[PDB]
């Protein structure tokens, strides 16, 4: 938010990123303020105590501007990033069905040419990632794999997509290709992510290669030492089953 | 479970970026960014300058600036 | 040295370390159940319980004390000469 106050007030990017910063806090009242901010964004698109003081004042301004849901459902999907922000606000706040509706409305535009774009804008790709996340909670995975294969054919560096396909492989017990794509993800990440490192170490543990698991967990800790559940779930068993 | 990486503080990225404070008041109404392309990156401190030591420091800094690129060996 | 086995004696589940005293001929094996003391004169080895399986072992150059390296960190001065443990 300290950086966000550097943005022009009239800029659309500031207006949507303000809602993003408010929804980041995960606070339900902040979620409501962000939701109303995003609804205002889509409607408008259709047609050192001083720094803390500024932070507080912008928080109050968002609160009072928060004091239109059918407008999202019915209007033309002209502003995609605001649609994505609204959808993730709906998902975090708890309403999964409305998030499904709004994001399906966003991605019925192109569903592909849009992903194959060599552009800085990646809102469409992030929408694909969110759709994979939502489908992973539905009990079905075939359409999630469909989306992941699409985005990875378009974008080979999508480390999160590799992570998700590895995870659904782990559900399918297909562990060799899961480990292969996890190694792909680990290479792309440059060994600097706690979650793909965590699951890679767990796969090594299940694969019975505790030296590799120790290497992965040591990289996780030398980069993100505060990640929980890493040592007590991987390192202890790797030490225990290093020499059976 | 949720985990958020520890990223550097804004003042860690630059020590003399106090304009971050100043620019956060004027922008309360609209954008004046064409006036703010003039603020110096650093700021002067309260020190004393010996002529010979200052010249030696300037020469050493320019030599280090040259040698930082010269370490790659590109020519 | 030539390749003739002297004796082939089993342990309970697994063996971890082998330590030879530079002074005396007999060695000490570190295994799953406990550390066994096999000697050429006495094939009988006493068996006792340990919290878990050890990792490493080290004898003193004069043969005073034996140190057992353990995963949980318990290094015990279990020496036959002195029953005291540090």
């Amino acid at each position: 938010e300290q950086l966000l106050l550097l943005l022009p007030v009239h800029s659309e990017e500031r207006r949507i990123l303000q809602a993003y910063c408010t929804m980041a806090t995960r606070r339900p009242e902040e979620l409501e303020t962000a939701l109303h901010l995003f609804l205002e964004c889509i409607v408008a698109a259709e047609t050192d105590d001083e720094d803390l003081q500024l932070l507080a004042s912008m928080h109050e301004a968002a609160a009072e501007l928060a004091q239109t849901l059918a407008f999202a459902l019915q209007c033309k999907v002209i502003h995609p990033e605001a649609f994505l922000g609204l959808a993730i606000c709906l998902f975090i706040s708890g309403q999964e069905t409305a998030a499904r509706n709004v994001l399906a409305r966003l991605l019925e535009s192109k569903d592909p040419i849009a992903i194959l774009t060599c552009s800085e804008d990646d809102t469409i790709e992030r929408a694909m990632l969110f759709e994979a996340y939502m489908d992973t909670q539905e009990g079905r995975l075939k359409d999630a794999r469909f989306v992941l294969q699409q985005v990875l054919s378009a974008n080979e560096g999508c480390s999160s997509a590799w992570n998700e396909l590895g995870l659904i492989y782990e559900r399918n017990q297909k562990h060799k290709n899961a480990s292969q794509c996890y190694q792909k993800a680990w290479k792309l990440v440059q060994e600097a992510d706690p979650d793909v490192g965590y699951k890679l170490g767990f796969n090594y543990l299940r694969g019975g290669q505790p030296v590799k698991a120790i290497d992965v967990c040591k990289r996780v800790l030398t980069h993100h030492a505060t990640y929980p559940r890493i040592e007590a779930d991987i390192m202890d068993a790797a030490y225990s089953m290093l020499r059976p | 479970a949720g985990f958020q990486a520890a990223l550097p503080r804004l003042n860690e990225l630059d020590v003399a970026n106090s304009w971050d404070k100043l620019l956060r008041m004027m922008r309360s109404e609209y954008d004046m960014s064409c006036l703010t392309s003039c603020l110096a990156r650093e700021l002067d401190e309260d020190v004393a300058w010996n002529p010979e030591m200052l010249l030696v420091q300037l020469t050493s800094d320019m030599l280090d600036a040259a040698e930082l690129q010269k370490d790659s060996g590109e020519a | 040295s030539q390749g003739e086995g002297i004796v082939k004696y089993q342990h309970t589940e697994a063996i971890q370390a082998l330590a030879h005293n530079p002074t005396s001929s007999q060695l000490a094996s570190v295994s799953s159940v406990d550390w066994g003391i096999w000697s050429p004169e006495q094939p009988k080895v006493s068996k006792y319980s340990l919290p878990s399986k050890g990792l490493c072992a080290a004898w003193t150059p004069n043969g005073k004390t034996l140190a057992i390296g353990m995963l949980d960190g318990t290094v015990m001065m279990l020496s036959k000469t002195s029953e005291e443990k540090v």
